């Protein structure tokens, strides 16, 4: 429906060389640092002032997996993105009230940091796909905003 | 400053049952008498709002017009039933909400929503499954949404319902249930050579049905080769010897480790209530054809 | 009305209470206790023959708060702030400050209009979504006398707004906020850090700036005759002491465009109100700059009570 | 808000992209172009194949410009002021575009110089090109 | 009786007070000040459910 | 003072703009230049607006302040001069650009077609005011091409090339439109088509061979 499925085939397949372990907490650490308002939300994280220690922190790094984690959890089925983040679009929007434009930004740090990690693999038509499985992400967990 | 779970310990010391929800103003019913606390909050944890902190002792600040009230789930009428399956146990899932009757929201139904619902009701709940069978969508408000429940409750009330009278998701999809005492179950291979190559044909309470493409693979199709006794399996397509009837109804498969002996011990499987156009039936070809 | 139950060996005559409804404040000198008489109209002692009058709430909203980034308005904490959209879409801020007048810049009104348009060509284009969605038809747009030193424009409504718990006036303080290190809260209607329009409301306390360093920020220097434009987005802010700096948050955030308009407003927590101290008047500031200009309130109180008086 | 350690960055990893720049310029072009198919409509004669010659030919220009605004980072205003009205008074061209231009252009340089784009490089250089997009575009009506 | 004037976005609370007849006085302690309430029984603070009556 | 007066043109009817405000003369910017606004600029001249165009004819950028710049008419105005303009006396044009006006009486302009065997089909060749020129290729599509043939009365149009058979003159002034619907007779009925004050290098001059041929 969304993907055509060559597109489909390109994304699944760069999908497995990620290392989960350090691309997530990568894209986080970037993120509180390039935009240092969502500092505010990760309080319980303890030293976040200085880059370094940003990237060195633990916790946001575990963080980072549970953010790949459900990423790879919504590419699962794309019709279930409704359904699929459901459940965590209410903790983001009742309890932490995560503005839905920070869905927005993390999605295309996340690019830049899949750029960063690939190099050349990274082919323009592949990130288009991905900027449309993005902003598909950033709207499905925002839909619960009303 | 009242609150949700400040309400839960309000209807808690009644002892009556859960509360919907926390309800200002007291609309039902005017305020009498003098009042102790004012601006009320209370974390949930205490047993007693005496446990629980006061903002003012003796004293309220809020006119007995804008004092509020309380509606507890266990004084609304509501009574959790089936309707339109096969039998009593399978079927679409029905709320009654101040007196009106409502269906429950597929998002956030899951297996173990689906084993409350179960014991709820009242027949046996070995085997259970998060559709519903044969019923088509219902008209009404849909009272609850995103229900997310541990699965050792005994009422979906008590379970973590997000808010009643949501009504986000559209009307044609609408939760349902399968209670099964694991009898009525049976799997079957039709349209081929051998037993063991053909399309895989579903047959729950004597409801026949097939198998959607959406995840269907060869991992997953160890489980039906093996299920039926035929080894593993080779192909996903076979030769066509006979031509199968047509159903209505699809059995939705999530995901499986592919070493589960039998198909229905796979995590979430849905029987009924969808339908996947695009993809077509799922078919599979054993080893030992 | 109602009939009285009879009671033995009496006549009745009647004396009713009048009272506001809620999100309102009564205004009548007398209690209010209408008597019926021979006449047979109802009549307090101090109000007379006049109907008391109840009038909107000032700065009281119901939930209580605590772009570029921002906390997100979700218990809607901002009633008075009012979205105005132009020809092309270009979306911009208003606050409200009397039951039927609203508050803006100059130049949200030139837009796709020359810089002397009349107020006749503004008016049937701007659409105004103070509320939730409420739309409302306005009937005049007044300007500022001097719209090159002050850019300040108000706007009347053709019939007054209900106050409901999503929609409520902030009236004008009495004395002046803008002393440095006031931090205020803005509400913004404008761009984004993707800079797109932003479809939520949000919010951000800005702290006062000493208006020293903003101007020589900006202008250069004190001292007109070494006056340069130095200005880090290329666009000269209108600078003079109608007008204060904020600069940025604690976490580096700002306004970009699309948020002039909006007040900036402050709690006064000994009267638990909320007061406009100034209007943003230049938001192209956005991340570049250090300082947004606003429009002090104080400076434009006395023309604002002239204009709604007529 | 560059600091002075920010425009240091800015300038040495300018300087590490070097020859390169126009090639990077034109890439990052030809991938904003593909990934946002609404940014076309403000290109109306401009060949938007793949490979083109004019696409090579912008992205040249682009880098060129950027690499004088690096030269002159304490004053931007007046190095991009032919650029500003040009963008703005003629083209009427959408601030909403520019955040897409820098963050293609960001990925083109990360993805062809990853060993450089340290986070504290990272950082330095979108703030460098934040305030490029809110020069050009600070006189859009 | 006649409504009381209406008043913009107010509400009016009804209330009748009881005059002793010529000749009586009020045998009730309560002055007779009755208020209209919503369940339709006017109703005096001072003589509560019993109604005022007046004696010679 | 207004007065706004066509210079460089083959005729009074038809030339470049000058406009004189405050007392000083200048030129407008063909940006915003619009048929309807050239119908009104046709009646402060006094020409006949029977045809009109907004194309500048054989004329050169010369040299002045754009006084006018994105001026807006829609045809039921008294004056262009009334029509809203973006600043005044505020340009950021090209100065070779020059907003045109051409006011033709209607029995000016002929459509022939010449290089040809037969008359239906050669180079398209457009003859306005006594000015020879041609047709670059732009928008030029069948369905519009079939208007062309339409108006010579040689029936349908069925392909672009021609068989060369006589060479002709070459031209510089040079006409070019945008679309054409196709319901029409004759070219003039196509909107907002230019005539002169821009080349094609790009593009070469229309050809066509009717079904008449
Ligand atoms: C864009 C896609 C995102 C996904 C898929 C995602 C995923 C998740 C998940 C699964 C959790 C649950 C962790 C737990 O329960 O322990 C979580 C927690 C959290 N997320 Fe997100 N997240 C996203 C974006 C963001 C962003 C941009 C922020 C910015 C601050 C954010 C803020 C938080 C916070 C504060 C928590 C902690 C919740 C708590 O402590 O109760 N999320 N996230
Ligand atoms: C950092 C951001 C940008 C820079 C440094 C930049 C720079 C330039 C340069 C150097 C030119 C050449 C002008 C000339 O040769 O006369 C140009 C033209 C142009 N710009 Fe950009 N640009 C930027 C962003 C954008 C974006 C995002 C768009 C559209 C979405 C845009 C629209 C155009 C167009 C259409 C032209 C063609 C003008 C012509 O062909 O005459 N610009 N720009
Ligand atoms: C469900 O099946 C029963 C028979 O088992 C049938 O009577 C009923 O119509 C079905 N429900 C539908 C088709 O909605
Ligand atoms: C089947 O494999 C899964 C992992 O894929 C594992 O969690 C589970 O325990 C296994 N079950 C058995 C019976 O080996
Ligand atoms: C344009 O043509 C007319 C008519 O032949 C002529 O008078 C005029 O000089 C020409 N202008 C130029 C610049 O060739
Ligand atoms: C223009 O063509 C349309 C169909 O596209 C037709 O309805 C209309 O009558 C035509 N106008 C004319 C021939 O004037
Ligand atoms: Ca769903
Ligand atoms: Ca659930
Ligand atoms: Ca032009
Ligand atoms: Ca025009």
């Amino acid at each position: 429906v969304h993907l055509t499925p060559e597109e489909k085939s390109a994304v699944t397949a760069l999908w497995g060389k990620v290392n989960v372990d350090e691309v997530g907490g990568e894209a986080l650490g970037r993120l509180l640092v390039v935009y240092p308002w969502t500092q505010r939300f990760f309080e319980s994280f303890g030293d976040l002032s200085t880059p370094d220690a940003v990237m060195g922190n633990p916790k946001v790094k575990a963080h980072g997996k549970k953010v790949l984690g459900a990423f790879s959890d919504g590419l699962a089925h794309l019709d279930n993105l409704k359904g699929t983040f459901a459940t965590l679009s209410e903790l983001h929007c009742d309890k932490l009230h995560v503005d839905p434009e920070n869905f927005r930004l993390l999605g295309n740090v996340l690019v830049c940091v899949l750029a960063h990690h690939f190099g050349k693999e990274f082919t323009p038509p592949v990130q288009a796909a991905y900027q449309k499985v993005v902003a598909g992400v950033a709207n499905a967990l925002a839909h619960k905003y009303h | 400053n009242f609150n949700i779970d400040h309400a839960s310990v309000i209807c808690r010391q009644l002892e009556c049952g859960s509360a919907v929800s926390f309800s200002g103003s007291s609309n039902f019913g005017e305020g009498s008498g003098p009042i102790w606390f004012d601006d009320l909050i209370c974390n949930g944890n205490e047993s007693a709002l005496w446990n629980c902190k006061h903002q003012g002792w003796g004293k309220h600040n809020c006119d007995h017009a804008e004092d509020a009230g309380v509606i507890c789930s266990k004084g609304a009428d509501l009574s959790l039933r089936l309707v339109d399956g096969v039998t009593e146990c399978s079927g679409r899932l029905e709320v009654r909400f101040q007196g009106e009757w409502g269906t429950i929201c597929d998002d956030g139904w899951d297996s173990y929503d689906a084993a409350v619902a179960c014991k709820q009701l009242g027949c046996p709940t070995a085997v259970t499954a998060i559709g519903r069978v044969n019923a088509s969508k219902g008209f009404g408000h849909i009272w609850l949404d995103s229900v997310s429940c541990q699965g050792h409750e005994p009422a979906i009330w008590q379970c973590k319902h997000h808010e009643w009278g949501k009504h986000y998701c559209n009307h044609n999809e609408d939760a349902g249930v399968t209670c099964s005492d694991g009898s009525d179950l049976e799997l079957r291979l039709r349209g081929g050579g051998s037993r063991c190559a053909g399309t895989v044909e579903v047959e729950i309470q004597r409801l026949l049905g097939k198998v959607c493409d959406r995840g269907w693979g060869l991992k997953e199709a160890d489980v039906v080769c093996r299920q039926l006794g035929c080894g593993s399996a080779l192909k996903t397509s076979y030769q066509v010897y006979s031509k199968i009837q047509a159903t209505n109804t699809w059995l939705f498969l999530s995901s499986c480790n592919g070493n589960e002996t039998s198909l229905w011990d796979c995590k979430n499987w849905q029987w009924g209530g969808l339908t996947c156009d695009h993809y077509e039936e799922a078919k599979i070809t054993c080893s030992a054809h | 009305c109602p009939k009285p139950p009879e009671i033995a060996h009496g006549y009745v005559e009647h004396s009713v209470r009048y009272q506001c409804k809620n999100y309102y404040k009564l205004r009548t000198e007398g209690d209010g206790v209408y008597t019926l008489n021979n006449e047979k109209q109802w009549i307090n002692k101090a109000v007379g023959d006049k109907l008391p009058e109840c009038e909107a709430v000032c700065g009281k909203p119901k939930n209580p708060a605590n772009i570029l980034g921002g906390h997100l308005d979700a218990k809607g904490s901002f009633p008075w702030q009012a979205k105005m959209v132009s020809h092309h879409n270009l979306t911009t801020g208003a606050t409200l400050i009397n039951e039927q007048w609203l508050l803006t810049t100059a130049k949200n009104l030139f837009l796709n209009h020359s810089e002397n348009a009349t107020a006749k060509d503004i008016a049937p284009t701007l659409t105004l979504y103070v509320g939730k969605k409420q739309l409302v038809e306005i009937e005049k747009v007044v300007l500022h006398p001097n719209y090159s030193q002050v850019d300040i424009g108000l706007i009347k409504l053709k019939q007054k707004v209900s106050v409901n718990e999503r929609v409520m006036p902030i009236c004008l303080p009495s004395k002046d906020y803008a002393e440095v290190g006031r931090v205020g809260y803005v509400s913004g209607w404008g761009r984004n850090a993707n800079f797109k329009f932003t479809d939520h409301l949000k919010y951000v306390m800005l702290p006062v700036a000493d208006q020293d360093q903003c101007i020589r920020h900006y202008e250069g220097s004190t001292v007109p005759e070494k006056k340069t434009p130095k200005s880090p987005v290329g666009v000269q802010p209108i600078l003079n002491e109608h007008t204060f700096c904020a600069g940025m948050s604690k976490y580096q955030e700002d306004t970009c465009y699309g948020d002039a308009g909006s007040a900036f407003a402050v709690h006064d927590l000994e009267e638990d109100t909320w007061y406009a101290t100034g209007i943003l008047s230049f938001d192209k500031s956005c991340a570049v700059a250090e300082y947004g200009v606003y429009v002090k309130v104080t400076s434009i109180q006395d023309w604002v009570q002239k204009t709604i008086a007529e | 808000v560059l600091s002075p350690a920010d425009k240091t960055n800015v300038k040495a990893a300018w300087g590490k992209v070097g020859a390169h720049a126009g090639e990077y310029g034109a890439e990052a072009l030809e991938r904003m172009f593909l990934s946002f198919p609404t940014t076309k409509t403000y290109f109306p004669h401009f060949d938007l194949s793949h490979g083109s010659a004019q696409v090579k030919g912008h992205g040249k220009k682009v880098a060129d410009a950027l690499t004088n605004a690096v030269a002159h980072v304490d004053d931007m205003p007046n190095a991009l002021s032919a650029l500003s009205d040009l963008h703005a008074h003629k083209l009427r061209v959408d601030p909403v575009n520019f955040k897409l231009l820098s963050h293609c252009l960001l990925v083109t340089l990360a993805a062809h110089l990853p060993a450089e784009f340290t986070p504290a490089v990272h950082a330095s250089l979108d703030k460098f090109l934040a305030s490029v997009s809110t020069v050009l575009t600070s006189k859009y009506r």
